[PDB]
RNA sequence: AGCGGCGAGUACACUGUACUUGCUGCUUCUUAGAGGAACAUUGUGUGUCUAACACAAGGAAGUUUAAGGCAACAACAGGUCUGUGAUGUCCUUA
RNA sequence: UGCAUACUUUUCCUCCGCCGAAAGGCGUAGGUAAUCUUUAUCAAUAUAUAUCGUGAUGGGGAUAGAUUAUUGCAAUUAUUAAUCUUGAACGAGGAAUGCCUAGUAAGCAUGAUUCAUCAGAUUGUGCUGACUACGUCCCUGCCCUUUGUACACA
């Protein structure tokens, strides 16, 4: 079970709902996985004419990646994600046995 | 403009002054006396 | 099958397209929110992709579309700002103004912070435009949310 | 007609219906006279 | 029994592990004489000399390179070394001589012991140069 | 041709056409000698000078 | 306990003029094996005079065209000027260059009148003008730079005439007493 | 032993071989690197110890080298589309086959050779 | 010179406990008085690379690179045919353009790859598809190095 | 992704090593979530003894630790209707 | 060969084994991406030894000619390009000007953009770590105060 987003609190607080289940289901949960941070630049100039001192401006996307790993059953995790995640913060599903 | 030739302190500088003759060739009468810059022995 | 990196950017011009679709049909009341009139609103939205300032500011542009004096439309979308909460408001309208010279007026008013992240986080903004018998005009709306705590403001009890 | 894949004429912009000035970066395809102002709606913050 | 400490100054990293041995200090797969410049091999010797042959005979150092320049890489060689050699002297040889090392240690420089936050900055505006601008004309 | 030792003890001001001028004091003799000197100099410092009783201008 | 270039422990230094020794900072505080040390000499005003008188000479040296940034070519020049001076001259080419140094550098200039120098200029403008001299020593001239280097700084080590900053000085000293 | 006559300047009396050779002809030094090659000739000694055998085997190996391992790709002149082949043909030859091309060139009249008369190169200095 | 002093301790077990170019000129020489490979004739009148675009001038640069590569092949476990051409890419200077690094010609990389092949001290599988040293080649080796460790020790 | 441990070793050391292949005690080290540290801190000093700044020491951090982005009040008759199905007016439309 | 019709996805970087000096091609690993390119590693000035050893030389690479392949249904105004030949000035640049306060001057490279192909452009990053002040109004550009105006499109 991995979470991609943007912004930070919103997949802090979805993956403390993760930590807050694992503790209350005992499961077989492996410690979490802090995946560097990736950002994306691209480029642009302001004055839309030719004239003037030409001035370049970068822009940055903070693109977010965290993984995790339960042992139990894919229906009651599926739903209880859906329960209290946002439309903001997308997830993938992936299973562990030991 | 250059005059140095082959024919008739070991340092190449030195003894190329003292010959008068080429760095190429100074270093050639080096190594026959004693039978890229570097430190002595 | 497509990658995350390109998903969000996909994403991107769908709000793209949603923010101007949002613009052009919230024009009879404020912001009701959005959807993740309905009815025609879903189908075409499905069809195809496979204290509010915006209001306040779409009401002024309103007063002054229709052909209501500027000062006094003006005066009037400040005081609804006033009894709505917001410590202050800049608004500024600029256009021909019933002459062929540029002009504008800036109606200051409290606080009123221009700039600073901070500034740009507590403040939200607002500016629209439209035409005009020999030109365009543009009105921009400054509304400053209450403020967490300024760091500015210090106070000991 | 004479339509090409390739070139210049191949894609416009999405937008200002001009394809000068096309960023193709990341598979945008919207020209920068109107993704200045497009950035924010879109959410692509500038900061430094 | 072993320790495992860091060095990072510039951009050049150094992971290094001190275990007990026989005196196998390798720098990952080679020696730390056939590096071939001296200039740097002459500063790598420096903190040997410090602290003792005699007693480095008794323990080995597990030394990893990994990117940097020639003189990065020696002085994040130099940190993981200096920190190995500190932590392994309070943990586990002695430490009633720890603290005459680290004393030296200090006296001498404080580059030995922790690196520099000296680095490069981010671009600005106006030139090639990262404080030049473009030659304008007139 | 010959040095001979100055000390310098405080700094009274400096002066000049770009500010690179530091008024100072010598110490051969008297025990007071007025100089003026060029770049870094602090407090407590050993310097030399050329005539033993030519003196400058105090600005 | 130290030897530079594992050679010279440098135990031995002239009286000088009980400045100079100061500026340069020699100790075993500053005594290196090897030159191109990367301490901080931009910190505060006195770090300029901390820096040992080896690191700034193979700092300093380094400017001439294309060679900006050669300091480990730098390191080669000056190692190998050092067995050419323990050669050529059978004194210890540290003293050699200590006695360069100390009799070499200006005393007085001018700079509108005639004004004194301070010491950690008068050790700076003593290492430009070995520098300078050694580049204009092997601008162009047959023989060799460390050959350049090494007879220059012995040259300003014996005061002779040979010696740029030898004769440099000496039109320095002379322009300025004439101005004052 | 030095300044040694042959048809074109050879007083390469002092310098290397591979140099001496290069300065006649081939003055980008990689035809006359081959051409040594080919001669089999020590580059450790220097020029003023030239044989005649050795000037003789340069000769030989520059008469027709097709019939050699050398292929047509190293070789300059590989078609100069015609009817027939040819080689590199030394010195004042080369300029003889240059020329029989340029003047093939302005009998032809291309616009490039319009310009060669006139005066110009063929991608423009840009003087613009 | 080449020789400096030590203060840790030796363990002389393979080619990593020597210095590359002495060890890489002592096998060029051993594989010329062994005669093992071929010159060969066909790289004589190439140049080493494209950037280079001058002869080596050295008379012995296929063996140096014969010795060479098989000194990178023990270092690392697996390399690729684009690897040597990247640790021998050289400055080009396209004229007036400026300098860029570009790698040498593959072409004699591969027909000396496919001599050590012959040779059989490089072997090919279809796991770890990068080039690795056989196993017979590894003793060979380790042999050679403490056979010349031997001699430059004392 | 790193540090180890052992199942079998390639050769030497000696009473482990350069290199593989399979599993996992652990995460300063490959990475990062929040937070803290730094505030002329202290001491020797100047100052209308208030506001200030200097040297040295602890300290990675003593010019805000440093590059950045937000850039008002007001204007240019500076550029852009050749960037927009943003744009008025004069002009073209078989 | 040309049009019409159906099947995989050929429509990115590519590692491999070969063909071809190279360009480039062939059937392919990997990957919608800390997995594959590729990063226990992508460059260079350096490091060491060697041909040369300051003579516009072999430095220098302007120039055109002979061609092998790709990009592009179109490279002719020879794009891009592997090979050779061809061999201009250039002895460090006058009256003058621009940038420079510490991973910063300066030099060395590398990624991204527009790209069917093409950086010598702009931008992101890394390496080589320097000469110097640590202040001033004498130049210049701005600012305040005082003053004089017959200027106010100043």
């Amino acid at each position: 079970i991995a979470l991609t987003s943007k912004n930070l609190r919103a997949i802090e607080k979805v993956c403390s709902d993760i930590m807050k289940g694992a503790k209350e289901k005992n499961l077989n949960v492996s410690g979490p996985v802090r995946l560097p941070v990736k950002t994306l630049r691209i480029t642009t100039r302001k004055s839309p004419c030719g004239e003037g001192t030409n001035t370049w401006d970068r822009f940055e996307l903070r693109i977010y990646k965290r993984l995790i790993d339960l042992y139990s059953q894919c229906e009651v995790v599926t739903q209880m994600t859906s329960i209290n995640i946002d439309p903001v913060v997308e997830v993938e599903v992936i299973i562990t046995d030991s | 403009k250059l005059n140095h030739a082959v024919f008739i302190v070991i340092t190449p500088s030195a003894i190329a002054e003292k010959y008068k003759v080429n760095l190429s060739v100074a270093r050639a009468v080096i190594n026959h006396l004693a039978d890229s810059q570097k430190l002595y022995t | 099958p497509i990658s995350k990196k390109r998903k969000f950017i996909n994403d991107g011009v769908f709000q793209a397209e949603l923010n101007e679709f949002l613009a052009r049909i919230l024009a009879e009341d404020g912001y009701s929110g959005v959807e993740v009139r309905i009815r025609e609103l879903t189908s075409l939205v499905q069809k195809r992709f496979f204290l509010c300032a915006m209001a306040q500011a779409e009401s002024l542009r309103y007063k002054l579309l229709k052909g209501l004096a500027v000062r006094r439309a003006c005066y009037g979308v400040l005081r609804h700002i006033m009894e709505s909460g917001a410590k202050g408001c800049e608004v500024i309208v600029s256009g021909k103004l019933r002459a062929q010279r540029a002009k504008s007026m800036k109606f200051r008013d409290g606080y009123l912070i221009s700039t600073g992240e901070p500034s740009k986080r507590f403040v939200n903004t607002a500016t629209r435009s439209a035409q005009l018998k020999q030109g365009v005009l543009g009105i921009k709306v400054k509304i400053m949310l209450p403020t967490s705590i300024l760091p500015d403001n210090i106070s000991v009890l | 007609v004479h339509p090409k894949k390739y070139g210049q004429g191949s894609r416009q912009c999405r937008v200002c219906s001009n394809k000068h000035a096309i960023i193709r970066k990341y598979n945008i395809n919207i020209c920068r006279q109107c993704f200045r102002e497009r950035a924010d709606i879109i959410g692509f913050k500038k900061y430094r | 029994k072993r320790v495992q400490t860091f060095g990072k100054k510039k951009t050049a990293v150094a992971v290094a592990t001190v275990t007990n041995g026989k005196g196998l200090i390798k720098l990952n797969g080679k020696n730390l004489d056939l590096v071939e410049p001296y200039i740097l091999k002459t500063k790598v010797y420096e903190p040997l000399w410090l602290i003792g042959s005699g007693k480095l005979k008794n323990l080995d150092i597990r030394i990893r390179v990994k990117g940097g320049g020639q003189t990065s890489q020696i002085y994040a060689i130099r940190q993981a070394i200096g920190k190995g050699i500190i932590s392994y002297y309070q943990k586990y040889v002695d430490e009633s001589t720890k603290k005459e090392l680290k004393d030296v240690l200090l006296r001498y420089d404080r580059s030995l012991l922790v690196g520099d936050t000296r680095r490069c900055e981010p671009k600005k505006f106006g030139g090639k140069g990262a404080r030049a601008r473009y030659q304008k004309s007139y | 041709e010959k040095s001979k030792l100055a000390k310098v003890e405080k700094v009274l001001g400096r002066t000049g056409s770009r500010g690179g001028v530091i008024q100072v004091r010598a110490q051969f003799m008297g025990r007071f000698l007025i100089r003026n000197v060029k770049g870094p100099v602090r407090e407590g410092d050993i310097l030399a000078l050329l005539e033993t009783e030519r003196e400058a201008r105090r600005l | 306990d130290i030897k530079l270039f594992k050679k010279w422990s440098y135990e031995e230094i002239n009286i000088a003029d009980l400045s100079l020794v100061d500026c340069i900072a020699v100790s075993q505080k500053a005594c290196v094996y090897t030159p191109h040390t990367a301490g901080r000499y931009q910190k505060k005003r006195f770090r300029k005079a901390l820096c040992p008188i080896v690191e700034r000479l193979v700092n300093s040296m380094m400017m001439h065209g294309r060679n900006n940034g050669k300091k480990l070519k730098a390191i080669r020049i000056v190692a190998y000027a050092f067995e050419i001076i323990h050669l050529m001259t059978g004194e210890n080419p540290l003293q050699v260059f200590v006695n360069a140094v100390q009799k070499g550098g200006p005393r007085e200039d001018s700079t509108r009148q005639a004004v004194d120098v301070s010491p950690l200029r008068r050790v700076n403008q003593a290492i430009y003008l070995i520098c300078t001299g050694a580049r204009n020593a092997a601008f162009r001239n047959i023989k060799s730079i460390s050959e350049c280097l090494a007879e220059e700084i012995i040259n300003c080590a014996n005061e002779s005439s040979s010696s740029y900053a030898i004769k440099k000085k000496d039109e320095i000293e002379r322009v300025a007493k004439a101005n004052r | 032993q030095h300044i040694l006559r042959i048809l074109n300047t050879n007083v390469d009396g002092k310098e290397k071989v591979i140099i001496a050779l290069t300065a006649i002809k081939g003055i980008g030094k990689r035809m006359a690197t081959v051409i040594c090659k080919q001669a089999n000739v020590d580059p450790t000694k220097r020029a003023g110890e030239l044989t005649t055998e050795e000037i003789d085997n340069i000769v030989h190996i520059m008469s027709t080298p097709t019939q050699f391992k050398i292929p047509d790709w190293f070789l300059n002149r590989r078609k100069d589309l015609k009817e027939g082949k040819n080689i590199h043909v030394i010195a004042n030859q080369l300029d003889s086959y240059l020329r029989e091309d340029l003047e093939r060139m302005k009998k032809i009249r291309l616009h490039r050779g319009l310009r060669h008369h006139w005066g110009l190169r063929v991608r423009g200095q840009h003087t613009k | 010179r080449l020789l400096e002093p030590v203060p840790f301790v030796k363990t002389n077990n393979c080619i990593k406990d020597v210095d590359a170019d002495l060890f890489i000129r002592s096998y060029a020489t051993h594989l010329k008085l062994h005669n093992k490979i071929t010159y060969p004739k066909w790289c004589t009148f190439v140049k080493t690379g494209k950037g280079r675009k001058l002869a080596p001038l050295n008379e012995d640069w296929y063996f140096i690179r014969a010795s060479s590569i098989l000194r990178r092949l023990y270092l690392h476990p697996d390399i690729g045919v684009g690897f040597l051409r990247r640790q021998f890419s050289s400055k080009q200077r396209r004229g007036v353009a400026p300098n860029h690094t570009s790698l040498a010609s593959g072409k004699i990389l591969r027909s000396i790859l496919q001599q050590l092949e012959n040779l059989g001290y490089v072997e090919q599988n279809p796991k770890k598809k990068g080039r690795r040293l056989t196993t017979k080649g590894e003793n060979a080796i380790n042999n050679f190095a403490r056979y010349i460790n031997k001699k430059v020790y004392n």
